[PDB]
């Protein structure tokens, strides 16, 4: 029994609209990150802790924009994984550490902001502590993402082939998790879920609620703190709503056990939208942090 | 066909 | 004004312990480093220990490395030294010395008085001559030799001259070659060169009788000389 | 009664102007146009001192071309070693408002002063081992702006009450006072032979003073605003002045008129500090555009630009051997150029 | 008042009788003091065996 | 050589002491006090507690430093650079000088306020105004009319109206209504509430600067 599949997962106009949308997203991320980085690096008067945090965030964003988008784009253009084992491993590790770096940097920015605002009496954060915390963040991300980059394997499908309009058959490959024990593939992904999404979001949300409580008791200033609260809550909601669907669908795959047609319908059309939203968050974060900072506009 | 991409 | 007085001594049996204390009176103790210098009953001077300002680096001698402890306390302006095990070679006279280090300072300026103790590779300084007849009114020169050159790449040399009057503590004459000290007449002049050093005095007086010593401050194990006398018939 | 005094003063001024106009046959540029230019000059930082944590206002070079003294508004005075970038002394101050400093030629004393209307003399080489205050000079009603050491026992000062003074150190009594200014005196420079000194004030004028006698000898004008700095030529027969009108002027002591004007359209900010170089070929000035400039003393053409600061450059000095140039500014950093 | 006029005439009458010399003499005399081992700052004249190793 | 190492150790000790002293001194709050001739400055100095006069006082664990430069009598521009980083300026104006003339004193006070407020050095520094002499103000308002100082003025002769007019007239010389803002408070005799107002202004300025420095807006 041999199964034959089409080369492209969608038709011409679907590919057209995805390609133009993703090209627009790429150019937007490029221009925004170049502007923010040039502004930050050119001026020596902006040597503070928050500024170097923002520089780290921008560097992470440009890495994501230059790496994550094209590989997934071609992956959604071709039914297979048209790379070897080496690049599958390295790209997996790179995008994993990039996502973890973004999330952890947001958490650290939040905690420094809370320390500055709620309790300004204590000493300001030094540069050495900033370096130690950024190093710890990057190192812990790499350590927690390495095992997935080590275990995964690439395998050939003997009983499956793909036929194009030219009537030629290519071998089909796909890299996945061939873990020796099939049971704990789920436990690993739940560890990743409890490392990136649950605890960071919980801590940010409760502590920003604390900040809003602190400045809640405090005609001009009314609009002032109204806009302050508006922007804080909008940033938090943006992160949460952007990152919910991917994790929801992943856990649904890992435990939900959808039927064959449900599995097909989630595996053709929902995932490109989820990945687009995930990348949109990262490509739009510099716009939020630059257009809403008056000093950087100069 | 078992398309499931790298989960990030 | 400046006064260092040491206490603590007597008779100690072999295998016993003892401690010596040094007291200071008003010379900005916290900004001065201190040393220890021991003089055998026959003759000769030797170095024992050293503690830096701020209680940082500590150096010991190669002979008493494991049995001596040197310590200080900036409050109360007091210095300490501890003796664990005593051999028969430890009977000598002990002095306390102050020294400071910046660009143009003069180390080894003020010495103590003394405290008696009875128990019942390295740079070599020769100072071959032992005694020279002298008469007032004519110049007399003393010479000494060192193993290696004492001319660092900085452009400066490290050789010190000391004088010990009979029944008195040593005092400084030249801290670095061709550089006079304070409180001494202008007739003294080192004017050495290269590896062999010399010291010349132009005229003599009744207060110039004593034993002269040489010292080096390049490698921290500090070696004194032999000593030359001026009998002055 | 006062009207005829006024008209007599006007007539005297007109007569002196007419007389001085009779010795301007040839401009200096008419003759210094044939010799070769100095050319482009490039200098780079060779050391950087990073101890201060506030605004820096003054500095002075020691007589051995190896030690420095700097003053800043954190209440500290630091003695540097330029060769190894070390710190020799850290002298505290009673008043944190300091605008001048000096180094004795013998290397035994250091002086400072400012808005407290007192000049303080410190003894460096003491037998206790710490820097100690020796004498506090008082008797000025304005505010100190400069102080220089004539010898080990005499010191001259300039104040904002339109007077300058010379006084002893062993006895804290004024010896001679120089009067005749209208605005605040800002800076003074001592002659190499140490018999005369000149000062520049806020009333757009510069005056020469005789130390031994006690009265003025000459008066120079030509600026349209205040004068901030003034130096002395190595010859001793000239001096240069800086002003807030973005120009520098040279003077000659046997003609009694200005000779050279250094200015450009691009520069619009004022001049804070001026200093010369050995053999009288380089003129270094500080500006408000975070930059320092080097000029030829014989032609107004520019030769180079020193650009390494992030705020206003306030002080500038040149060593006696003429091998280094040091600059301090408002960014709490001192730099040495070679 | 009277003091200003007296000072003006004293310091601008005798000084008007002083001699005049050109700037050329002093300029040339102190220019002959450079372009040799006496002066260092113009261009890069000295050998790299300088006080500051950089 | 060993001597160079000892010199390096000494330099490092000096640097550590300097850094500790700077960190300790980077917490106190500084304010500059200025007035216009005859004014109740000394009354305020007594209430809370040569050239520059420095006064030190504390109030719930915050250290305040006051600088008085009244006895200078020189060109203010030349020595005004030294007060760039001050937290606030305390300005005192005599409210009872609206009748006495010498060219009214009130015009001189408002000229001084105009000079200080729009100075290029003080662009973000808040100004605390002090209407000092008001104990006998109402007496001379009900005995003499306000029209002598301000003939254009027209209104009732109650103390409320005159006080409001003088306050809104002084606050009307501010050019920047967004970068900086002005506090105003009427000084009472034998009153110990001045320190509380100074504290409130200082804390508001501290929160203002802290929020502006790093985060939002």
């Amino acid at each position: 029994n041999l199964t034959f599949s089409s080369y492209y997962q969608h038709t011409s106009p679907v590919a057209a609209m995805f390609i133009v949308a993703y090209a627009l997203i790429f150019l937007l991320c490029m221009v925004g990150n170049t502007l923010v980085c040039f502004i930050v690096l050119k001026n020596r008067h902006m040597h503070t802790v928050t500024n170097m945090f923002i520089l780290n965030l921008a560097v992470s964003d440009l890495l994501v924009g230059i790496f994550c988008m094209p590989t997934t784009l071609v992956d959604n253009l071709i039914t297979g994984w048209p790379f070897d084992n080496a690049t599958c491993k390295m790209s997996g590790l790179v995008q994993g550490m990039s996502v973890s770096a973004s999330v952890w940097t947001l958490v650290a920015i939040a905690v420094e902001r809370f320390r500055c605002i709620v309790h300004p009496f204590r000493e300001k954060l030094t540069l050495r502590k900033a370096l130690v915390t950024i190093a710890v963040i990057w190192a812990l991300a790499l350590l927690i993402m390495c095992p997935s980059a080590v275990t995964l394997t690439v395998t050939r499908e003997e009983h499956h082939f793909m036929v194009d309009a030219r009537n030629r058959s290519y071998p089909l490959y796909s890299c996945w998790e061939a873990w020796p024990e099939k049971g704990m593939r789920r436990v690993y992904t739940t560890v990743l879920f409890s490392h990136i999404y649950l605890a960071p979001l919980a801590l940010i949300v409760v502590m920003y609620a604390r900040i809003a409580r602190k400045l809640c008791q405090a005609p001009r200033a009314s609009r002032r703190r109204a806009r302050v609260v508006h922007m804080l809550v909008m940033v938090a909601l943006f992160f949460t709503l952007s990152w919910l669907p991917l994790w929801a669908l992943l856990l649904l795959i890992d435990y939900g056990q959808l039927s064959a047609p449900q599995l097909h319908l989630v595996t053709v059309y929902a995932f490109p939208f989820a990945h687009w939203l995930a990348f949109f968050n990262s490509s739009a974060n510099p716009i939020i942090y630059g257009y809403f900072n008056e000093n950087f506009r100069r | 066909f078992l398309f499931q991409p790298q989960r990030f | 004004d400046v006064q260092l007085v040491e206490s603590g001594g007597g008779l100690v049996q072999p295998g016993g312990s003892r401690k010596l204390s040094c007291s200071a009176s008003g010379f900005a103790f916290s900004s001065f480093g201190m040393h220890w210098v021991r003089q055998a009953p026959e003759k000769g001077l030797e170095w024992v220990a050293y503690i830096s300002s701020g209680s940082g680096t500590i150096y010991y001698a190669d002979t008493v490395k494991g049995r001596f402890t040197i310590s200080r306390d900036d409050p109360k302006n007091t210095l300490f030294l501890q003796m664990t095990s005593l051999r028969s070679e430890d009977t000598a006279m002990y002095y306390c010395v102050r020294s400071i280090y910046y660009y143009g300072s003069s180390p080894f300026d003020f010495w103590g008085q003394g405290t008696t103790l009875t128990v019942s590779s390295d740079i070599v300084m020769t100072q071959a001559t032992s005694s020279v007849p002298v008469t007032p009114g004519e110049s007399v020169s003393i010479s000494c030799r060192s193993s290696k050159s004492l001319l660092h790449s900085n452009g400066n040399t490290y050789l010190y001259w000391f004088l010990q009057r009979p029944g008195q503590s040593p005092q400084l004459l030249i801290y670095r070659m061709s550089n006079l000290a304070s409180g001494v007449p202008d007739r003294f002049s080192g004017s050495g060169s290269g590896t062999a050093f010399t010291l010349t005095i132009s005229r003599l007086e009744a207060e110039d009788v004593g034993v002269y010593y040489c010292m080096q401050h390049l490698e921290y194990p500090l070696t004194f000389g032999a000593g030359t006398k001026l009998e002055l018939k | 009664e006062l009207d005829q005094l006024r008209q007599e003063a006007e007539q005297l001024k007109n007569q002196i102007r007419d007389a001085r106009k009779a010795c301007a046959d040839a401009t200096l540029s008419q003759i210094t146009n044939n010799i070769d230019p100095v050319g482009r000059i490039q200098m780079r930082t060779r050391r950087t001192l990073r101890g201060h944590l506030a605004k820096i206002y003054a500095m002075h070079w020691g007589t051995d071309s190896r030690l420095l003294v700097s003053a800043s508004q954190d209440g500290k005075l630091i003695i540097w070693d330029s060769y190894t970038t070390n710190k020799v002394h850290a002298i505290p101050l009673r008043s944190s408002w300091v605008m001048t400093c000096a180094y004795a030629p013998s290397g035994n004393y250091v002086a400072c002063g400012g808005l407290d209307n007192i000049c303080s003399i410190y003894n460096l080489k003491t037998r206790e081992g710490n820097v100690r205050v020796s004498r506090e000079l008082a008797g000025h009603t304005g505010y100190l702006s400069c102080c220089r050491f004539l010898d080990d026992n005499q010191i001259v000062t300039s104040s904002g009450d339109t007077t300058c003074a010379l006084w002893d150190i062993e006895t804290g009594q004024q010896t001679t006072t120089f009067t005749g200014h209208t605005g605040d005196v800002m800076s003074l420079s001592l002659a190499p032979d140490t018999r005369l000194f000149v000062s520049g004030a806020c009333d757009a004028s510069a005056k020469l003073w005789d130390v031994r006698e006690g009265m003025c000898r000459q008066t120079f004008t030509g600026h349209e605003s205040d004068i901030n700095a003034i130096c002395f030529f190595p010859n001793g027969n000239a001096f240069a002045t800086g002003s807030d009108d973005a120009t520098c002027r040279l003077f000659d002591l046997r003609a009694d008129q200005e000779l050279m004007t250094y200015s450009h359209d691009n520069i619009i900010c004022g001049i804070t500090s001026v200093s010369f170089s050995k053999s009288g070929r380089l003129l270094l000035a500080g500006y408000d555009d975070f930059n320092c400039n080097v000029w030829d003393a014989l032609k107004a053409d520019r030769a180079g630009v020193l650009a390494g600061h992030d705020n206003r450059v306030s002080c500038l000095g040149v060593t006696d051997d003429g091998m280094a140039v040091a600059t301090g500014s408002w960014d709490s950093f001192l730099k040495i150029w070679n | 008042s009277i003091a200003q006029a007296r000072k003006l005439v004293e310091q601008l009458k005798m000084e008007a009788n002083i001699d005049r010399i050109k700037v050329s003499k002093a300029a040339a005399d102190l220019m002959a003091y450079c372009e040799a081992h006496a002066k260092e700052d113009p261009l890069l004249t000295p050998v790299p065996a300088s006080e500051n190793p950089f | 050589s060993a001597e160079d190492k000892a010199a390096v150790e000494r330099s490092k000790m000096i640097d550590r002491n300097l850094r500790e002293d700077g960190e300790k001194a980077a917490r106190e709050v500084k304010l500059l006090l200025l007035g216009a001739g005859e004014s109740g400055k000394n009354t305020i100095v007594k209430q809370m507690k040569t050239g520059i006069v420095e006064t030190h006082f504390t109030f719930k664990d915050l250290h305040f430093k006051m600088f008085d430069v009244g006895a200078q009598r020189s060109e203010r521009k030349k020595w005004i650079h030294c007060f760039e980083g001050v937290t606030a300026i305390i300005f005192c104006v005599a409210l009872s000088d609206y009748d006495l003339v010498l060219m009214n004193r009130m015009h001189e006070s408002m000229k001084l306020f105009d000079s200080i407020c729009n100075n290029k050095w003080f662009t973000d520094t808040s100004i605390i105004l002090f209407l000092n002499k008001k104990d006998l103000f109402e007496e001379k308002i009900k005995k003499s009319p306000l029209t002598i100082c301000y003939p254009e003025y027209a209104g009732s002769n109650t103390y409320e109206e005159a006080a409001a007019y003088i306050q809104c007239q002084f606050e009307d010389l501010n050019k920047r209504k967004d970068t900086k803002e002005i506090y105003t408070h009427f000084t009472c005799s034998t009153d110990t509430k001045n320190v509380q107002f100074v504290f409130d202004a200082v804390t508001d300025v501290i929160i203002k600067n802290n929020l502006k420095d790093c985060g939002l807006f």
